[PDB]
């Protein structure tokens, strides 16, 4: 079911923006799909003269549920080495965007 | 129930627990398993019979040195398999052939030296393959021939010496290719034949003696890098077959002569940095390229700048033209996006008021080590904000003050014969100034 | 020692493409000892070049490996391995073989 | 057009507050709901700094009102009264959630 909120594996090349460094190929994950719950917006009736967020909103978004922080070491000029960090997503779920 | 951890979403992690064999007693419905940082030397025949529903398997750093050919049998649903940092001296040809649904295979950081001819056969769904940090001596042409669906291949840190013709002919779906840190010396004419979908090609740190003519067969290139090589010439129209190029890395080479129209019709190039191209005489005929943000030419014999420079390059931001023999300056009007201008160590001998007229977003100006003999009073008036301005080591009898009230850092070191002094009433924002003569700063 | 390291193939009889002998020290990797293919071509390890000899009786699939004057380094567990299809070059690579035996122990003391 | 797409529906309700007794009315609140055509995505971001900021780039579109009117209802009560206010919706359009 391609329409479902799934995880997709894709490969990207990481290289430091300006330092003399060697690019590395890394495997990342991407939450992807369509939420089954329809987005909704309702007008609100208020009896108080104060200002309110005029609409109730519901917006379900396929976003990650669990994450694992990981880092990788690059080799650079002069033998100096630097570490870059990213989050590896393991699962995805529809969740309220505003929350 | 195992001594390692668990997860609600049908995932099991057992990294760094010192296991010697695959953990037993786990749930039959397991979708991911991690055994990375344990000390396992071999996988027996019946290792993974209890996990028919595996989708991801990790064994990185297990010190694994043997895989039974039937060990991975039954894992028809497997999609991700990692085996880096083990001691697999060769690619496990027989072991992995049963993985029909395999999509990602990591074998880097091993001591692989030989690849059997029938390796990877049957891996119809394979899409990513790592072979970095191995002792490979040549490209595995026939083993790769069985992977038409590959999307990302990397062979870095190996000892590749030469690439034969039609090496990647059947990998029409490949879009990423890494070949850096190898000992590659020669590329055959048709080595990259059939790579019509390649988007990034990495050839850094190799030992190329001449520019690779094969890249003319790549119609979808977007990123190219061949720095740290021994390339000396980019003859002419080298990138003729790569209209979509965006980034080129060529800034560490014994470059001596790049073609006059070497960078030409590249409508999507972003950064152009050339250093040490001594034999270059004319300006690069970079017509068509109108998407530049940085243009740096140093160490050449360029004797003039064309008037049409940024009336064409309206997106130009950084313009470095240090060294060289630039004697005259064309009006920089139309250079609305220029933030930094560098012209140090040139033959510039005057700045008429019409030279720097019209620039708004200028931020830094460098004119050190030139032979500037005079500056008209209103030459600096027209520019907007200025933060740096160096005219060190020139023959300035007088230096105008109008239009430099926003100046921050000023450097006139070595401007002898500049007798008449400045004043703080115009220069108000300065807190960095060095002047020839002596005690010119008693006012500040 | 006149040590005959015999093998036996019980699955199928018609000549498999390649059959080798391998050895394993405790806990280390599997490195080859000898190999023989359908044509009778023979390969040995450098440390095995002279001491041993691989033979074969194709009609019966009894494949011996003869060892004499064993070095003290020759303590290991030896595996008899086979392969059926012809899509590879014969050699002392453990990753090409399809069928592996339970192996046995050879402890050389003195 | 595909019916599942975001369309402005009309739903009718009534308003009243127990604090001061009133006589309720019929109000046609427009409602905005549907499914945005574009898929929802979330990718990790690689950084070289010591501490990461904003780990995940995300894009999730939900349809929300673009123009609306501060409609006012003379809700007569008891004889005191009040003036109810509500945000009458007129149109729908998909929009990025975070912005």
């Amino acid at each position: 079911d391609p329409r479902r909120c799934m995880r997709h594996h894709y490969v990207d090349s990481i290289s430091h923006p300006l330092y003399k460094c060697s690019s590395k190929m890394v495997l990342l994950a991407r939450c992807e799909g369509h939420c089954s719950q329809a987005s909704r917006s309702e007008p609100l009736v208020s009896f108080s003269t104060v200002l309110k967020q005029p609409f109730r909103s519901s917006c379900h978004c396929c976003r990650p549920q669990t994450s694992k922080l990981k880092a990788l070491r690059l080799r650079c000029s002069g033998g100096m080495r630097l570490t870059a960090t990213y989050r590896y997503i393991l699962s995805c779920h529809c969740e309220e965007c505003n929350s | 129930a195992a001594p390692c951890s668990c997860d609600g979403d049908r995932r099991v992690d057992c990294s760094g627990k010192g296991l010697t064999a695959v953990p037993e007693g786990l749930s039959a419905f397991t979708q991911a398993l991690d055994i990375s940082m344990n000390n396992i030397t071999q996988l027996p025949e019946d290792a993974f019979k209890n996990f028919p529903f595996l989708e991801e398997l990790q064994l990185a750093g297990n010190d694994l040195s043997f895989i039974h050919p039937k060990a991975l049998s039954g894992l028809k649903e497997l999609k991700v398999l990692t085996l880096q940092n083990n001691q697999l001296k060769t690619v496990p040809s027989e072991a992995i052939r049963g993985l029909s649904a395999l999509q990602s295979l990591r074998l880097d950081a091993n001591h692989i030296t030989s690849v059997p001819e029938d390796s990877f056969e049957g891996l119809v769904q394979l899409r990513h393959l790592w072979l970095d940090d191995n002792s490979l001596t040549e490209v595995p042409v026939h083993p790769l021939s069985n992977l038409p669906t590959l999307q990302a291949l990397t062979l870095a840190l190996n000892k590749i010496s030469s690439i034969p013709d039609f090496a990647f002919t059947n990998l029409s779906s490949l879009v990423v290719l890494h070949l850096h840190n190898n000992k590659i010396r020669s590329l055959s004419q048709h080595c990259f034949d059939g790579l019509d979908n390649l988007e990034t090609l990495d050839l850094n740190y190799n030992n190329l003696g001449e520019f690779p003519q094969a890249i003319k067969a790549l119609p979808s290139l977007k990123e190219l890098g061949f720095h740290s090589n021994s390339i000396s010439v980019i003859p002419d129209g080298a990138f003729d077959g790569n209209p979509l190029l965006r980034t080129i890395h060529l800034y560490d080479n014994p470059l001596s002569f790049v073609g006059n129209s070497a960078f030409h019709n590249l409508s999507d190039l972003h950064s152009l940095v050339i250093r040490g191209a001594s034999m270059v005489q004319q300006f690069p005929n970079l017509t068509g390229t109108v998407h530049l943000e940085s243009l740096t030419l140093t160490g050449t014999k360029i004797s003039s700048i064309p008037n049409n420079l940024c009336q064409e390059q309206k997106m130009l931001r950084t313009l470095d033209l240090s060294y060289n023999n630039i004697r005259d300056l064309p009006s920089f009007n139309g250079c609305h996006a220029l933030e930094e201008i560098s012209l140090q160590r040139n033959q510039i001998y005057q700045i008429k008021e019409g030279t720097f007229q019209g620039l708004i977003s200028l931020r830094i100006l460098d004119l050190s080590r030139n032979l500037i003999h005079e500056i008209h009073s209103r030459a600096f008036a027209t520019l907007g904000p200025i933060t740096n301005l160096d005219v060190s080591f020139n023959e300035l009898t007088s230096f105008p003050t109008e239009g430099l009230n926003g100046l921050n850092q000023l450097k006139l070191v070595g401007n002898f014969k500049l007798k008449e002094a400045l004043a703080a009433k115009d220069f108000v924002n300065l807190r960095s100034l060095s002047v020839p003569y002596a005690y010119q700063c008693c006012a500040f | 020692g006149s040590l005959r390291l015999s093998c036996a193939a019980s699955g199928y009889t018609y000549s498999p493409y390649c059959m080798g002998w391998f050895r394993q020290a405790p806990g280390k990797a599997r490195e080859g000892v000898a190999t023989v293919d359908l044509d009778g071509s023979t390969i040995y390890a450098d440390s095995v070049k002279g001491r041993f000899t691989i033979s074969q009786d194709n009609a019966k699939n009894t494949l011996y490996l003869q060892m004499n004057s064993l070095k003290p380094e020759d303590t290991a567990m030896y595996y008899c391995a086979s392969r059926t299809r012809a899509g590879v070059t014969c050699g002392l690579n453990w990753a090409i073989f399809s069928y592996w035996g339970q192996g046995t122990q050879v402890t050389v003391s003195s």
